[PDB]
Formats: structure tokens, C-alpha cells, sequence
DNA sequence: ACGGAACGCCTGCTCTGAACCTGTGCC
DNA sequence: GGCACAGGTTCAGAGCAGGCGTTCCGT
């Protein structure tokens, strides 16, 4: 969180030799966040998930906060990577809803906590997703689907 | 007794497990059964013992103990006696003295009483602990801290009050017990009786309240928490120095070291505080000689505003100190000559003010004296003279000088025997002598012509609109009361002259048929406003000398012709140049209208006949009403005479709503058959307007003599109101009931603004309220007319009337499925039709319009939800009837989710509708989580659950929760540097939304726990989205833009 | 005609005084006309400059008229004795419009003479200067604001710090607001510690006007728990102290002895830290102080005993800094009370007791490398 | 051994008024 | 076809609450 929160955004004027490197960290930074968030199912104790669900809403909003505004300035340019990029936080994302209705269906208060703000930055960040297409004349790329509730092994449940 | 004594003695020694038991049960055990005398050696003994520990479970008793006796007396009064406060006096000393022994008791009172949310104090403040504040307000280190604790406590109250009063669901439901701000005025009641440590606290809580929240623009937000909280202020500052004699001397130094200090930001309210001191007691004014004297220096260095209301307060000091009415014409003739444009004007009025309330003893006209008359003769006629050398400057000061003549022509009477011939020489000035010459006005000399610029001089309509109302006067009063006449005479031939040269007149004289872009043309359209003032005035003359002859009537038809021409030159030129205040006098308009409408004689007839053939005068006569009453809606006053007294403008003003009530009511529409032109400006039109802009003022100003109006505009004033608003109802159905295709758009809006503005006069209980509820319910039902503008202003009266009559939640069901059916639906699988419920709703008009009005009213009654569950946690905070309440809270939340639930299906329009939607469901979720907050209190002490609350939770997650997230689906698929501004407000209420239904579901599933019962069961898993993008749209656009 | 005739002939006495009549003598119309030919008698001599500056305050003239004489007075303004300065200033802030408030006001704070003017007459006409500011001030609000807003662009000079604290005393409006932009000032450094001291050596005789303002500055100051905060408001007390007379220095432990029984702890240590160099300074002063010292002794409760183990340094300190009749009725009270409060067996009031009494034993026995009397007594004690 | 709760400070929410401009309706 | 009218949008500022921070106690 502190590494990824550092790092400040180029503005448009910057030229690409300075965002394409940028970009590469933050698809290093986002893959390995990535491996990192897939190994809460070994351990499915409450104190791991509990800082999880902390940091990850931490994490997701300064990824929000700095990463957004390089994607509204470098979006025609490195079209392909945005959307690869933006691929790998799906999943990320589809991870963290897991967890959260994981945290939900188990009734505990230390673990539901951290709930809310977390869904809050996640979905500011999907609605951030669609002021970034509205940013770029794209507004009528913007789609929507509903995720289906999997529990941590990756399973529909009722 | 003596055993208490001696008991209490015995416990000196350190004890705390038995102590504490036995100094309460003891002190409850006096509290219930002694005398009253024996309780202050009580007081004292348990204080000191309780200084050992357990300070607070002493103090709680015995401050509930006194405000119980408090009570007591209240019942008694609505054995009394006047000890029964001096015993009070004794001990609140003793205990303060204690409270400055001991800091940390203070501490923990201060801490206790601290109201941490709007019910905390559940009227745990009372007469008595108001006292013990402001003693404790006496001791240094806590005074601020209890005087913001004060002021957020009387915000507070008047918040709550307010919303009391704006709607009667809380009446029903809560008892009106809520009051701080008469708890202060019964504390300074209470204060006569010797509790003089009090008064320091009473003067420094009403000097921080007062500046604190006073104007500064110069606020519905925070209308009644601001503005009547100050003159809550301004009423102690006025009770105080009633009652207590002492502090006289005192308070009125720091409300000068005010007044003269904050010159920047507005003052009026220490200024109407400073004026009712000095009329109630201006002898203690001659204590502060000093202070005045000082201040009088700095005159030339304030606004004029505060110099007439202070020179007006210092009068009675004037009757008396000639050394110091010497000085302050002195200063005065000092600051004639200084640049400062605000210092002249303030000098002129101080001039004109202090020679009018100056009587010359010898012959002058009663009232509305010193005994050295010629003195005060000499006096007069030398500040004359200073005024003589005042009348040559700048505009605003003649403009000042002549609106104020006349006035002092009013108080004084013989100084108008220089007046006039001053006002002579002035027309001496520009009034031509040889009746041959055509104009009565030089352009040249009338306006100051200088150095690249152009300016006005001396207003000659005002000069003859002063010199108009002194003659008028004068023949009016004087001669009839009753070597140097001849002039008066000389004045009228003048003015006849002025008369006739002017009809006629032409525009070749004044260089007419113009702009700010040249001054040729800001000289020309100066000169064109000051000829249509003139003309204007002149007929005012005209009107008064003629007593109804042909001749005279022809003058002033040509006359006003000559005006007419003049105006429609001026507003061509403009197609803030238009407006311009004419200069009609207020009895003059009245005697007008009542003349051109009502008449009767056969004489008035025959000239009245040749008057209204013209129908533009008929019109302009309205016209100068509808400004006079515009001009009076920002303030009292106005431009004519009589601008300061408020009971003579409103028994004249009687006269004119009486007329133009009678003139649109017996004359319908088909009487005017007028071409199209001026149809829209029919004489109709602008009396609807001239009644609803009259209406709106009259309850806002002259609130006590509203009885008095409406049997003079013609029991209970509900009875009296009961016709006028039939007839209105009547003229309304008669419109409304009109050709399909068009009406009278502007005609029905006025009328229905007319309606709701008479509504709120009418007593809720009455059935006239009942009679109004069902005929709009009937129009509403009965009538759709494509409008949006009528049907918002019908839907605020509706709501306006109908919360007032009970709470609007079946309405807003009602009205919800009406909705529903009219807009559609967002699956386009199920079809919903029922437009039986209002037919004023309508497809055209249902989505950008009603549903704003509808989403406000809804937000409205959730602020009223979530003041009333946040007492309720106030009172849980405190410690069966809140069950009721409770059920009625549940009932209220139940119909406005079905409300939701039926509208969150409908396709509304992109934009601001469904912003408002979503913050409106932010705030119904997060009213829903304060309402589980409030039961893991109580639930978690008692236990157990009722069977209510499950059935919220469970038709909640029924209807609305999982509708929440397809509706939000919804909104992100309908599809359409400056633009980021919106893009970034247009982000964040959709993730709130889900916020606040998160927060929900922790703050239920904590309940679930804390309670055994599964509620989770009931709802549904959180579904959520996953955004996409679509790359055939991205190929499409990046190719295009390429 | 008449007046310029005058001018002409008249000597340099008579044509002054007709100069300092004119705005009586003139009605309205002739304002232009004289002013234009005034000043070029400006242009033609220097002698009776100033006062033609003076009827040019007080006289009605335009802004565009204005501009021509501001601009050939600013240029001299560097270069004018004291006796001139403080009618010109007169001049300057009250014919100025609205948009060149910022600018005149940059301008004449960097064209200060007061840099190397600073008799009797010099003092008096430093008055003056701030009479004027102060007459100025309080009713040209654009003027006021843009003062703040023009020393805040600039982020030193003791006349502008003289300026800022009669604007803070004077009006009530920018209380809190001056209040945080001291505080800012402070903070970012710029306002250094030697110029505290040159602003209370030069212009004493005119902070007297306001010293209660600067209490409340130092009071409001005091809460603060920034270092630098909190040493400033100990060299703003300690220099109004050593400075002024005997009122303000009553009033200044009147304050203090407030804020030791307030009870917080930095509050309270800062206050004995003052009161304890305020001794060191000028014991003289503190003997008249004798009231305070009781009210402080009286308080023993909430005072913190780490606080006890010094206050009774200050007290001990000033009773025997000097024999004398003053020193004998601050000690035979003292002693007495704390020796009541020893015999009291409560052992809270035995460790007040005890606590006091030994610094005073170690207070009054010290001394540089003490008579037998002396000897006798402390042993007694 | 661990967490929430409590309460002082602070950011950043919420309203508020005004200026500003396009869009509308009409001549 | 363009003016005058109006409501919308935008904004900067005023003012304040919860939630962080920290500590203590219950769990």
C-alpha cells in the first residue's frame, strides 16, 4: 500500500517514454497483488481475511486515487494495456466480492467491520471506470453485468 | 433534624461504600418531608459531606429536587409566595461557592449536562439549572465553555420548535414540553427577587447570542435557529434593563462601544435594541453623557442608517443639556464640509431630524417644548440658515433634504414659512417668470455639467413634489385653522403656469426622440426622467386643485398623454433604465383607484367619463400600486409620504385592497375585449398580481392587525376568510373549467399562488381548512391541463395543505402508483396502468416535475423521521409510551418503501430527477440504520424483540433491496476541463447508495447478534456489478476519430 | 482669484494659513478648478507642499486626479523628515480606490522611513503615525484586509508587527482570523526573535494603547502547543513586563496567576516558566505583586505536585531576593499557613506542607561563598 | 490475548447565495 | 429572424460532523 500509494500520476503533457514504463509497474504492481489476494483460501482463518479486507479497500483506493487519472490521460495511446490491466483487476475485483460476501454470509462483527467502505471504493472505483470511458467520447462503451456470489473455493452458493 | 446533624457530623470521618447510601437516602428522605427554611443548613451540610465523594449523586438529586419545587409552583400559580425564590437565592450562592471550591464538580456538571445530540437534554435544563449556568458563567475559567453550551442549546431548541411547527404529525406524536427560550425570560422573571450574580450571566449570554448569529449578507436553513434566536438576545437585553436597576447604568457602554465600533457589517438589531431601551427609560441617558459625547466625534464616520435611529435615541438628552446640544451642531456644521459623501448625508439627517423634534412653542400644530420659546425660534431659523448653505451640493443630499421637508413641515409648522420661500428660491431658480417662455425647466442649470462626466444636481421633480405636499398641506391644515399670503397664491399661478406651458409643450424643447454610450445621451435620458417626474407630479397638482372640473381633467388627460408618449420613447430607446420609483404620493394612488372605480356622483361623472375613455391611465394607475407595493415588500417604508408610519400606510392600503378586490371580482374577462396586444397586459392580469404580491406582504408585516384587515377589506377571522377564498375557489373552477386547447396560464399560477398565500392565515382545526383540503383534492382528481408550472404550484399548495391536516404518506402512496403507471417500467415485461389515483398527473408532465416535488416531500417527512428517532435515542440515553410512537414510526417507513418500491421500477429521464432519487435513498437507508441503532439499545438490555421490526425488515428486503440493484443496473445502462466538474459530481451517489445499504446490513447483522433471531434470513446476498466494454464501440469510435 | 492672489503675494505664514482654511472658505463648486491650480503650484514649489497634501485629503476630488498627484508623491515619500510623514500617509490611505489597495500598500511598507528615523517630537509624531493608521484602519475595510492580504504575499519589519497588533486589538471581525495567520507566521519562521525586542524598545510609549489586546494575544497564544508558539508568547510577556509600567505589569500576573490555576500542563508550566524569569528580571516590580502570589498559594489543589516542587521557587525567590518590610508580611503569612497546613494530619495537606516547606528551608539558607540570627532561625524552622 | 468504546483533532462533507450562460418563447 | 426572459449550472465560501487517532477496558 505504501509503494503503490507513492508513486504520483503523470500528467497528459508527460510524454510516453514516462508512461509506458508507469503502466508496466502498475500491471507488475496489480498481477502480483493479484497472487498475493489468491492465497487467502490456503488459510481461511479470521485474522489473515480480517487485515485482508483493510488493505485491499486501502489498496483499491489508492489505485483509484493515482492509477484513474493516468488511464484518462494515456487511454487512446495504450488502448490494449488499459484494457488488459483492467482485465486483471476484474478479477482482482471479483476476488474481493467473494471475500466480502464471505464476510457477509458468516455472521461476525470484526470481520464485517471493514465491509462497507470496502464495497463503497469498489464500486467508486467501477463508477470511476465509466467517467474514465465518458473522459475518452466512450460513454456508450460502458456496459454492466451482475456477478455471480462464489464463495472463496469458487462456488455459486444460494 | 438534630439527628440528621448529629448524624452528619458523625460521617465526617472518610467513608465512601456506606457514605454515599446514606448521604442520598438522607437527602431524598429532607427532600420529600422537610420544611423549607431547614433545607438551606441541609444544602450545606450535605454539600460539604458530599465534597469527600460522590459529589454528582448528591447534585442530581438536588437539582431534580428544586426543579420538581419549580414545577410545583408553576401548577400552583397557573402556598405561592415571594420567599419561596429568596430561599432559592440563599442556597444557589453556597452551592457556586462550592463549585469554586471545587473545579473538578464543575468539570463533571458541565460534562453531564453537555448535550451531545438534539435529545440529550430531554428537557433536563429548567429555571433552576439555568441559574447555576450563569453562576458558573460568573466564574472565569468555565464562562465560555457554558455560554457556547447555552447557545447551542437555544439553536437547538429553536430548530426543534421549528420543526414542531412545520408539521403536525409531531404534535400528535410528541408533547410540546420542548422550551429553553421562555425557560431564560422565567429565569430573568425569577430574578427580581434578589439574584443580582445572575445578571452578569443574563448580559453576557444576550451580547454573545446577539453578535454571534446576527446578518452579515446585508437563511431558511437556519431562519428560525438565526433570526428570532437573536431577538431572543434582544429580548433579554430588553428585560434586564426592565428589571434590574444597577445594571442600567451599564449594558448600554458596551452596546455603544458597538454601535460605534462595528461600522462594516449590519447592526439593526442593536439598533432597534438601543432605540426600545432609550424609549422605555432615556433618563439613564443622562448618565452616560460621556459615552454620547465621545461618540457624537466619530459622525462623520458612520453609516446613515445608524445615525438616524442613534440622533433619534439621544433626543430626550438634547430637551435638556444645551452645553451639549451646542456641541453637537457644532460638530455637525464641522461635518458639512467634509468629502465623504456618507458624512454629509448622515449630517443633513441629523440636521433635519433634531430641528424636527425641536418645537417652536408659538403656534405649532399639536403633536404627530421647552419653555425658552424664542430660543428654540432663534435656533430653528439659524440651523434654516445652515440648511440654506446646505441645499447647493451634491444630489443625494437635496434628494434627502426634500423627502425629509416634509415631515418636518408635519412636526413643525411655523419653520414652513421659511421652507417654502427657500423651496421658492429653488424654484426661482429654474421657473421661468414670462408665462410666453415654453419651458419651466433649463437643462443646462438643472443638471451638473463638468469634466468628462454628467451627473445629476437638483431633482426639480422632487422640488415640486415637496413643494406640492407643503401647499397641500398647508391649505389643507393652516388656513382653515386660522401681509404675507400673497406668495402661497404666487406658488399656485406658478404652478398653474408650470401647468399650462407644459401641455403645451413638446419634445422639440427638451431635444427629444439616447444612452449611456455618450454623454449627449445620459444628459438626454436624465432630462427625459426628470420631465416624466415632473409631468407626473403635475398631475398630482392637477388632480388636487381641480375638484372635479372638465377643463382641469383635459389638462391632465394631456398631461398624462405628454407622460405616456414620454415613457414609450424611453422604453424604445431601452428595446435598469426603466425602473424608476414615481414619484406618486401613497394617499394620492389610494384616492385614485377609489376615485377611477368606485364613483357614484354625477358631477365626478361627467369629468370621469372623459378619464377613463383613455384605458392607458386605467392601467397606470394599477401600475404605480403594483410599484408602491413592491417598493414595500423589501421594507416599511416607502417613496411618498408617510413612509415611516405603519399604521397609516396599512389603513390606507385597506382602501386599495377593498377596490381592486371589487374591480376583478364584479368585471369577468369578457368585459375587456381587448385585442391581443395588450390582452396579456389586461387591466385583470395586473390586479391578480397586484393581490398576490399585496397578500404575500400584509400577514408578513402587520401580523396583529390582521383581523382588522379582513373586516375592512369587506367573527373568527376563519369565517371572515371562508368567503374570499370561495369566491377565489369559484373564479378558479370558472378558469380552469375553460377551452382545453389554451387559458390563462399566468391568470391560474397567480391565483393558486393567491390561494396559497390566504391558506395559511385559515386555523388547521376549522372546517374551512377541511372544505380547502377536499376541493383541491377534487381539482387535483378532476383536471389535467398541460402545464408544468400550474401543476408544481398545485402540488406544493396540495402538500402545503395537506401537512399541515395530517402526515402526507397515503398521499405520497397514492400519488406513487399514479407515477408508475403514467412513466412505465424498466423490465418492458410488466404493464402497470392506474390513472384514477390523480388525473393531474400526466406523461408530459410527471417525470421532470412532480417527481422533484414528490422526492423533496419525501425527504422532508425522513427529516422529520430521523429528528424524531434521534429524541428517542436522547431519551434512551436518559434511561412504557414510546411504544405508539414506535409503531407509528414503523408504519410511516413501511408506506414510503411501498412508495419506493413502486416509483424505483420507473424509467425517469437522465439527469437531475435520479440524482435526487439516489440521495433520497441514501437518506431513507441511513434513517433505517439510526432505527436498528436505536433497537441494539434497548433490545440488548431487555433481551428480546417485539414482532414489528421483522416485519419491516423482511418487506424491506422483499421489495426494495434487491430492486435497488437492478434499478441501479438501470441507471448505468440507459445510455445518453468543464465537463470533469460534472463528470465527478455525476460519481459519487451511486456507490453511496450501496454505502448506505451496506451499512444497513453490518449494523442488522450486529442486531442479529445481539439479539438470537436470524433477521439476515429475510434478505437476500448482496448482488453487485462488474463493469464491461464493448470493443466493437472502441474499433467504431477510435476508426471515426482517426 | 481672490485665494490664488493671495498664494501669490502673501509670505509663507499667511499663505499656510489661508491653505489650511481653504476647505472651509470653498463652497462645492469650486473643488476641481482649485485643485487642479494647487497642484500646480505643487509642481512650481515644495515649501507649502504638505500642507496642500492635507487639503487634498480633505477635499473632494476625483480618483483620476488623484492618480497624478499620487504618482509625483509616492517618489518622495522616501524621502521626507518624520514631522512630514504622517498627514501624507493621511493622504494616501484615504484617496485610494478599490483595485490599488495591494499595490499602495506593497509600495509604501517597502518605502518606510522609519527604518533610519528611528527627540521628544520623534516619539510624539510616531503617535501619530499610528493615530492616523488607526483612524484609517477602522473604517477603510478594503484597505484593512488588504493590508493582512499584502504582508501575507511578503511572508519582518517591526512597524508592520506594530501595525498587525493594533489591527488585531482594533478590529473584531479579523480576530480569529489574524489570530491563525500569526500563528502561520510564526510557524513558517519569517517573524525572528530579535525583532520582538527592537519593536518593544522602539514603540513602547504607543503599545501601552493596546497591551490589554496584546494579553489577549498571548492568552489566546498560550493554548497553542507548538514550541514556537509557545516561546514567542513567553518573550511577548516577559517583554511587556520589563517594558511598560506598573498597570500592565499588574495586569500580566493578573493574567498569569489565571492561567497557573487553569491546571493544564503545559499552560501551567509555561506560565511558572514566565512568572520565574519575570523575577529574575525585575524583582522591584514583583513586591508590589503580593496578592497574586496568596491566590497562587491558595490554589494548592489543582496544581500538580511536579509543578509545586517550582512553584514555591518563585515565591521563596522574591520573599527573600531582598530584606525588607514587604519581604517580612510575604513571609510571615506564608509561613504561617503552610505551617497549618503541617499540623493538619491529613497527609495530603502534610505533602503540600512539607513540599513547600523544604524548598523554602533550601531557598532562604542558600547564599554565595548568613548571620547567626539567620543561622538560628533556619535551624529553628 | 484481543477488541471495541470513548473522545480530541482534523478533513472534507453539505448547504448557500450569487454570478453567469444557454435555451426557450415570442415579436 | 433576434430580443428579453428565465431557470439551469457552476462556484467559492461559510460552517460543521463523523471517523481517524489514541487509550482504556471489556470480551
Amino acid at each position: 500500500e505504501k509503494t503503490v500509494k507513492k508513486i504520483e500520476p503523470g500528467t497528459a503533457a508527460d510524454s510516453q517514454q514516462i508512461h509506458e514504463e508507469k503502466l508496466l509497474y502498475w500491471n507488475m504492481a496489480v498481477r502480483d497483488f493479484s497472487i498475493l489476494i489468491n492465497l487467502i483460501k490456503v488459510f481461511d482463518s479470521h485474522p489473515v481475511l480480517h487485515v485482508c479486507l483493510k488493505y485491499g479497500r486501502l489498496f483499491v483506493e489508492a489505485f483509484l486515487k493515482q492509477c484513474m487519472p493516468l488511464l484518462d490521460f494515456s487511454f487512446r495511446k495504450h488502448r490494449e494495456d488499459v484494457l488488459s490491466l483492467l482485465e486483471t483487476f476484474q478479477l482482482d475485483t471479483r476476488l474481493l466480492h467473494h471475500l466480502c460476501g464471505h464476510s457477509k454470509i458468516h455472521q461476525d462483527t470484526r470481520l464485517t467491520q471493514h465491509v462497507p467502505l470496502l464495497k463503497k471504493t469498489l464500486e467508486l472505483l467501477v463508477c470511476r471506470v465509466k467517467a474514465m470511458l465518458t473522459l475518452n467520447n466512450c460513454r456508450e462503451a460502458f456496459w454492466l453485468g451482475n456477478l455471480k456470489n462464489r464463495d472463496l473455493q469458487g462456488e455459486e452458493i444460494k | 433534624q438534630y439527628v440528621i446533624q448529629l448524624t452528619s457530623m458523625f460521617k465526617d470521618v472518610p467513608l465512601t461504600a456506606e457514605e454515599v447510601e446514606f448521604v442520598v437516602e438522607k437527602a431524598l428522605s429532607m427532600f420529600s418531608k422537610m420544611n423549607l427554611q431547614e433545607i438551606p443548613p441541609l444544602v450545606y451540610q450535605l454539600l460539604v459531606l458530599s465534597s469527600k465523594g460522590s459529589r454528582k449523586s448528591v447534585l442530581e438529586g438536588i437539582i431534580a429536587f428544586f426543579s420538581a419545587l419549580d414545577k410545583q409552583h408553576n401548577e400552583e400559580q397557573s402556598v405561592p409566595s415571594g420567599e419561596l425564590r429568596h430561599v432559592e437565592g440563599t442556597i444557589i450562592l453556597h452551592i457556586v461557592f462550592a463549585i469554586k471550591l471545587d473545579y473538578e464538580l464543575g468539570r463533571e456538571l458541565v460534562k453531564h449536562l453537555k448535550v451531545g445530540q438534539q435529545g440529550d437534554s430531554n428537557n433536563n435544563l429548567s429555571p433552576f439549572s439555568i441559574a447555576l449556568l450563569l453562576s458558573v458563567t460568573r466564574i472565569q475559567r468555565f464562562q465560555d465553555q457554558v455560554l457556547d453550551l447555552l447557545k447551542t442549546s437555544v439553536v437547538k431548541s429553536f430548530k426543534d420548535l421549528q420543526l414542531l411547527q412545520g408539521s403536525k404529525f409531531l404534535q400528535n406524536l410528541v408533547p410540546h414540553r420542548s422550551y429553553v427560550s421562555t425557560m431564560i425570560l422565567e429565569v430573568v422573571k425569577n430574578s427580581v427577587h434578589s439574584w443580582d450574580h445572575v445578571t452578569q450571566g443574563l448580559v453576557e449570554l444576550g451580547f454573545i447570542l446577539m453578535d454571534s448569529y446576527g446578518p452579515k449578507k446585508v437563511p431558511s436553513l437556519s431562519r428560525m435557529p438565526n433570526q428570532h434566536a437573536c431577538k431572543l438576545g434582544a429580548n433579554i437585553l430588553l428585560e434586564t434593563f426592565k428589571i434590574h436597576e444597577m445594571i442600567r447604568q451599564e449594558i448600554l457602554e458596551q452596546v455603544l462601544n458597538r454601535v460605534v465600533t462595528r461600522a462594516s457589517s449590519p447592526i439593526s438589531h442593536f439598533l432597534d435594541l438601543l432605540s426600545n431601551i432609550v424609549m422605555y427609560a432615556p433618563l439613564v441617558l443622562q448618565s452616560c453623557s460621556s459615552k454620547v459625547t465621545e461618540a457624537f466625534d466619530y459622525l462623520s464616520f458612520l453609516p446613515l442608517q445608524t445615525v438616524q435611529r442613534l440622533l433619534k435615541a439621544v433626543q430626550p438628552l438634547l430637551k435638556v443639556s444645551m452645553s451639549m446640544r451646542d456641541c453637537l451642531i457644532l460638530v455637525l456644521r464641522k461635518a458639512m464640509f467634509a468629502n465623504q459623501l456618507d458624512a454629509r448625508k448622515s449630517a443633513v439627517a441629523g440636521f433635519l431630524l433634531l430641528l424636527k423634534n425641536f418645537k417652536v412653542l408659538g403656534s405649532l400644530s399639536s403633536s404627530q417644548s421647552h419653555y425658552n420659546s424664542v430660543a428654540n425660534e432663534t435656533f430653528c431659523l439659524e440651523i434654516m440658515d445652515s440648511l440654506r448653505r446646505c441645499l447647493s451640493q451634491q444630489a443625494d443630499v437635496r434628494l434627502m433634504l426634500y423627502e425629509g421637508f416634509y415631515d418636518v413641515l408635519r412636526r413643525n409648522s411655523q419653520l414652513a414659512n421659511s421652507v417654502m420661500q427657500t423651496l421658492l428660491s429653488q424654484l426661482k431658480q429654474f421657473y421661468e417668470p414670462k408665462p410666453d417662455l415654453l419651458p419651466p425647466l433649463k437643462l443646462e442649470a438643472c443638471i451638473l455639467t463638468q469634466g468628462d462626466k454628467i451627473s445629476l444636481q437638483e431633482p426639480l421633480d422632487y422640488l415640486l413634489c415637496c413643494i406640492q405636499h407643503c401647499l397641500a398641506w398647508y391649505k389643507n391644515t393652516v388656513i382653515p385653522l386660522q401681509e404675507e399670503e400673497a406668495f402661497y397664491e404666487d406658488l399656485d399661478d406658478i404652478l398653474e403656469s408650470i401647468t399650462n406651458r407644459m401641455i403645451k409643450s413638446e419634445l422639440e424643447d427638451f431635444e427629444l426622440d439616447f444612452s449611456q454610450s455618450t454623454s449627449i445621451g445620459i444628459k438626454n435620458n436624465i432630462c427625459a426622467f426628470l420631465v416624466m417626474g415632473v409631468c407626473e407630479v403635475l398631475i398630482e397638482y392637477n388632480f388636487s386643485i381641480s375638484s372635479f372640473s372638465k377643463n382641469r381633467f383635459e389638462d391632465i388627460l394631456s398631461l398624462f398623454m405628454c407622460y405616456k408618449k414620454l415613457s414609450d420613447i424611453l422604453n424604445e430607446k431601452a428595446g435598469a433604465n426603466k425602473t424608476s420609483d414615481s414619484l406618486l404620493s401613497m394617499k394620492f394612488v389610494s384616492s385614485l383607484l377609489t376615485a377611477l372605480f368606485r364613483d357614484s356622483i354625477q358631477s365626478h361623472q361627467e369629468s370621469l367619463s372623459v378619464l377613463r375613455s383613455s384605458n392607458e391611465f386605467m392601467r397606470y394607475a394599477v401600475n404605480v400600486a403594483l410599484q408602491k407595493v413592491q417598493q414595500l415588500k423589501e421594507t416599511g417604508h416607502v417613496s411618498g409620504p408617510d413612509g415611516q408610519n405603519p399604521e397609516k400606510i396599512f389603513q390606507n392600503l385597506c382602501d386599495i385592497t377593498r377596490v381592486l378586490l371589487w374591480r376583478y371580482t364584479s368585471i369577468p374577462t369578457s368585459v375587456e375585449e381587448s385585442g391581443k396586444k395588450e390582452k396579456g397586459k389586461s387591466i385583470s392580469l395586473l390586479c391578480l398580481e397586484g393581490l398576490q404580491k399585496i397578500f404575500s406582504a400584509v400577514q408578513q408585516f402587520y401580523q396583529p392587525k390582521i383581523q382588522q384587515f379582513l373586516r375592512a377589506l369587506d367573527v373568527s377571522v376563519t369565517q371572515r376568510t371562508a368567503f374570499q377564498i370561495r369566491q377565489f375557489q369559484r373564479s378558479l373552477l370558472n378558469l380552469l373549467s375553460s377551452q382545453e386547447e389554451d387559458f390563462n396560464s399566468k391568470e391560474a399560477l397567480l391565483l393558486v399562488t393567491v390561494l396559497t398565500s390566504l391558506s395559511k392565515l385559515l386555523e388547521p382545526s376549522s372546517p374551512q381548512f377541511v372544505q380547502m383540503l377536499s376541493w383541491t383534492s377534487k381539482i387535483c382528481k378532476e383536471n389535467s391541463r398541460e402545464d408544468a408550472l400550474f401543476c408544481k404550484s398545485l402540488m406544493n399548495l396540495l402538500f402545503s395543505l395537506h401537512v399541515s391536516y395530517k402526515s402526507p404518506v397515503i398521499l405520497l402512496r397514492d400519488l406513487s402508483q399514479d407515477i408508475h403507471g403514467h412513466l412505465g417500467d424498466i423490465d418492458q415485461d410488466v404493464e402497470v396502468e392506474k390513472t384514477n389515483h390523480f388525473a393531474i398527473v400526466n406523461l408530459r408532465t410527471a417525470a421532470p416535475t412532480v417527481c422533484l416535488l414528490v422526492l423533496s416531500q419525501a425527504e422532508k417527512v425522513l427529516e422529520e423521521v430521523d429528528w424524531l428517532i434521534t429524541k428517542l435515542k436522547g431519551q434512551v440515553s436518559q434511561e412504557l409510551p414510546n411504544q405508539p410512537v414506535e409503531k407509528a414510526i414503523i408504519m410511516q417507513l413501511g408506506t414510503l418503501l411501498t412508495f419506493f418500491h413502486e416509483l424505483v421500477q420507473t424509467a425517469l429521464p437522465s439527469g437531475s430527477c435520479v440524482d435526487t432519487l439516489l440521495k433520497d435513498l441514501c437518506k431513507m437507508y441511513t434513517t433505517l440504520t439510526a432505527l436498528v441503532r436505536y433497537y441494539l439499545q434497548v433490545c440488548q438490555s431487555s433481551g428480546g424483540i417485539p414482532k414489528n421490526m421483522e416485519k419491516l425488515v423482511k418487506l424491506s428486503g422483499s421489495h426494495l433491496t434487491p430492486l435497488c440493484y437492478s434499478f441501479i443496473s438501470y441507471v448505468q445502462n440507459k445510455s445518453k476541463a468543464t465537463a470533469m466538474a460534472r463528470v465527478l459530481r455525476e460519481t459519487k451517489p451511486i456507490p453511496n447508495l450501496i454505502f448506505a445499504i451496506e451499512q444497513y446490513e453490518k449494523f442488522l447483522i450486529h442486531l442479529s447478534k445481539k439479539s438470537k433471531v436470524n433477521l439476515m434470513q429475510h434478505m437476500k446476498l448482496s448482488t453487485s456489478r462488474d463493469f464491461k466494454i464493448k470493443g466493437n464501440i472502441l474499433d467504431m469510435v477510435l476508426r471515426e476519430d482517426g | 482669484t481672490k485665494i490664488m492672489q493671495l498664494i501669490s503675494i502673501a509670505p509663507e505664514n499667511l499663505q499656510h494659513d489661508i491653505i489650511t482654511s481653504l476647505p472651509e472658505i470653498l463652497g462645492d463648486s469650486q473643488h476641481a478648478d482649485v485643485g487642479k491650480e494647487l497642484s500646480d503650484l505643487l509642481i512650481e514649489n515644495t515649501s507649502l507642499t504638505v500642507p496642500i497634501l492635507d487639503v487634498l485629503s480633505s477635499l473632494r476630488l476625483d480618483p483620476n486626479f488623484l492618480l497624478k498627484v499620487r504618482q509625483l508623491v509616492m517618489d518622495k515619500l522616501s524621502s521626507i523628515r518624520l514631522e512630514d510623514l504622517p498627514v501624507i500617509i493621511k493622504f494616501i490611505l484615504h484617496s485610494v480606490t478599490a483595485m490599488d489597495t495591494l499595490e499602495v500598500i506593497s509600495e509604501l511598507r517597502e518605502k518606510l522611513d522609519l527604518q533610519h528615523c528611528v527627540e521628544s517630537s520623534g516619539q510624539s509624531c510616531i503617535i501619530l503615525l499610528f493615530d492616523v493608521i488607526k483612524s484609517a484602519i477602522r473604517y477603510e475595510k478594503t484597505i484593512s484586509e488588504a493590508w493582512i492580504k499584502a504582508i501575507e504575499n511578503t511572508a519582518h519589519k517591526v512597524f508592520d508587527l506594530v501595525m498587525l497588533f493594533i489591527i488585531y486589538s482594533t478590529n473584531t471581525q479579523t480576530k480569529k482570523y489574524i489570530d491563525r495567520v500569526l500563528r502561520n507566521k510564526i510557524r513558517s519562521g519569517c517573524i525572528q526573535e530579535q525583532l520582538l525586542q527592537s519593536t518593544f524598545s522602539v514603540h513602547y510609549l504607543v503599545l501601552k494603547d493596546m497591551c490589554s489586546s496584546i494579553l489577549s494575544l498571548a492568552q489566546s497564544l498560550l493554548h497553542s502547543l507548538d514550541q514556537s508558539i509557545i516561546s514567542f508568547g513567553s518573550l511577548l510577556y516577559k517583554y511587556a513586563f520589563k517594558f511598560f509600567d506598573t498597570y500592565c505589569q499588574q495586569e500580566v500576573v493578573g493574567a498569569l496567576v489565571t492561567h497557573i490555576c487553569s491546571g493544564n500542563e503545559a499552560e501551567v508550566d509555561t506560565a511558572l516558566d514566565v512568572l520565574l524569569e519575570l523575577v529574575v528580571l525585575n524583582p522591584s516590580a514583583m513586591m508590589m505583586n503580593a496578592v497574586f502570589v496568596k491566590g497562587i498559594l491558595d490554589y494548592l489543589d489543582n496544581i500538580s505536585p511536579q509543578q509545586i516542587r517550582k512553584l514555591f521557587y518563585v515565591l521563596s525567590t522574591l520573599a527573600f531576593s531582598k530584606q525588607n518590610e514587604a519581604s517580612s508580611h510575604i513571609q510571615d503569612d506564608m509561613h504561617l499557613v503552610i505551617r497549618k497546613q503541617l499540623s493538619s494530619t491529613v497527609f495530603k495537606y502534610k505533602l503540600i506542607g512539607i513540599i513547600g516547606a523544604v524548598t523554602m528551608a533550601g531557598i532562604m539558607a542558600a547564599d554565595r561563598s548568613l548571620s547567626d540570627e539567620q543561622c538560628t532561625q533556619v535551624t529553628s524552622l
